DNA sequence: GGTACTCATCA
DNA sequence: TGATGAGTACCAT
């Protein structure tokens, strides 16, 4: 409903295109993506639009241009500079059209001089898309050229996106919304290669969070043995008085099984060789209906959320390089957990996490729900439960959110009893360096009782903007 | 923390 | 109807 | 490091 909520949504339905065109390997799967986000009307904001779009705040950051035309932010995939053409004429009369509404600066043209608030950039033109990537003729003060001079003669701010290169397993470039600048003005002349340029003076606009640029509370080296792939250090930055999350915990990398908890019988599995890719022959994709629910990209990406996965298991004959045992790989990302300010502990990324990417098991011991505080994850897809309360792995320090960023995937591997399946914490969204992750743990309201009929509740306190205010 | 699911 | 244009993306 | 890539924007050899 609310515009934040909308943009995820459209992102999140524009991931699910794109990986099912790198999965039917055609060329350029992120534009094919958009191709289908059109056919299917869905790009959310299919109008060009003046100023900020609702839901896309700045400091936004987009993981492909492919994704700023699946929104609606930026219609070109190419071009460096977006604008309402005379088509909208009519609808802005007081105007004189085209109008740029757009621009994004990756460095792409010499004559760009990009000083933060200040940023003098190129027109569009005469620019050599490939080779030496120069002005190769001149200049006209035409398409977006005028449409930028438009915006200079009608104080008509323009939304400005910065390329931005990443060292990141993943992820080569992002692009981040920086906010509206004016064009303070223009001017004609020779570029660095003797060809005129257009030059657009560009100056942020006032009201808005300022340009961003870009060991300490160090609780515990690792909380995991030294037994995860990449340490998971701890922080207390919250508090002296400094214990670490470890301290009556002990971790773990596999499920302990509790005596009274039953054993399911082995799955058969399949018989291909090394890895798992034809769908004719390979029984665990019969098993998926026919197809792989992974894909293999960034080491094994979840395409879409389904009732259950089912991967390769210990009777199959390939090996664990299958992209049908996706979830079963190392840890694949630098991960912190730190104290937050009134939820405890919590979880979040140094590096870049693509959509559908595996973050984690929910490992712990399991136990009969009868037998049975705040770690324990109950298996629907209840019977049976995951008790992380004394130890498990890193998965019980993630936290609740009413907008949360991974979600819960039930995948069956070792046996086909969905009362037992492996719970596993899946990216739903492109996650940043920083960002805390969370899931929703979906407690419905009123649910725990004294009970006196008293009914025993637990404050919200994931910050987001519809949150519901409660846990439970 | 228990729901999820999406056929 | 036709097509020049285009600050990506990937092998 | 080349070769595509696709949706328009505006023209209409
Ligand atoms: N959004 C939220 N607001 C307030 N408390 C939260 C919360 N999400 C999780 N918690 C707290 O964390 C517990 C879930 S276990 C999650 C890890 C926890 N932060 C810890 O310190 O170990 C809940 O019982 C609740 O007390
Ligand atoms: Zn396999
Ligand atoms: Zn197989
Ligand atoms: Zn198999
Ligand atoms: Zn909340």
């Amino acid at each position: 409903l609310e515009p934040h909520l909308k943009v995820t949504k459209c992102l999140r339905l524009f991931n699910k295109q794109y990986l099912l065109c790198v999965q039917a390997k055609l060329s350029r799967p992120d534009l094919k993506g958009v191709t289908e986000m059109i056919k299917a009307k869905a790009i959310l904001y299919p109008r060009k639009i003046i100023g900020d779009l609702p839901g896309i705040d700045v400091g936004h950051r987009f993981f492909s241009r492919a994704e700023m035309c699946a929104v609606g932010f930026h219609n070109h995939w190419l071009n460096g500079i977006d604008y309402m053409s005379m088509e909208y004429e009519k609808e802005y009369s007081n105007y004189k059209l085209p109008l740029a509404v757009s621009i994004v600066m990756s460095g792409q043209y010499e004559d760009d001089l990009d000083n933060a608030d200040t940023v003098t950039y190129t027109g569009q033109g005469g620019h050599n898309l490939t080779g030496n990537k120069r002005q190769i003729k001149d200049q006209l003060l035409e398409r977006g050229n005028l449409a930028l001079k438009h915006c200079c003669e009608y104080n008509v701010p323009v939304r400005v996106t910065r390329g931005h290169n990443c060292k990141s397993s993943y992820t080569k470039r992002v692009y981040t919304y920086d906010g509206l600048y004016k064009v303070e003005k223009f001017w004609a002349q020779k570029g660095v290669s003797g060809f005129t340029v257009y030059k657009y003076r560009l100056k942020r606009l006032e009201g808005q969070p300022e340009l961003t640029t870009d060991i300490e509370g160090l609780v515990c080296e690792d909380i995991s043995g030294g037994l995860e792939f990449k340490g998971i250090p701890a922080t207390n930055r919250v508090d002296d008085s400094p214990v670490s999350p470890t301290s009556g915990f002990t971790y773990i990398k596999s499920l302990i099984i509790e005596p009274n908890v039953i054993i399911p019988k082995s799955s058969t599995g399949c018989n291909c060789r090394g890895s798992c890719t034809d769908s004719k022959k390979c029984a665990c994709a019969k098993l998926n209906g026919g197809n792989f629910p992974y894909v293999d990209l960034n080491d094994g990406r979840l395409i879409e959320s389904r009732d259950v996965v089912f991967e390769c298991g210990p009777h199959c004959g390939c090996g664990p390089k299958c992209v049908n045992r996706t979830s079963q790989k190392r840890l694949r990302f630098n991960l912190e957990v730190f104290r937050s300010a009134k939820k405890g502990w919590a979880v979040r990324s140094w590096e870049y996490i693509p959509a559908g990417s595996p973050v984690c098991e929910y490992i712990g011991v399991v136990r009969r729900t009868a037998d049975v505080n705040e770690y324990i994850f109950e298996i629907d897809c209840p019977e049976f439960c995951i008790d992380a309360g004394s130890t498990g792995n890193f998965a019980r320090f993630i936290n609740h959110s009413c907008e949360p960023n991974l979600f819960v995937q039930c995948v069956l591997s070792s046996h086909q009893d969905i009362r037992l399946a492996r719970v596993v914490l899946f990216a739903a969204d492109n996650i940043s360096p920083m960002q805390e992750l969370t899931y929703d743990y979906g407690y419905a309201l009123d649910s725990v009782h004294g009970p006196d009929g008293k009914v025993k509740q637990l404050a919200c306190y994931c910050g987001a903007l519809n949150c519901r205010k409660r846990l439970y | 923390k228990s729901t999820g699911g999406k056929a």
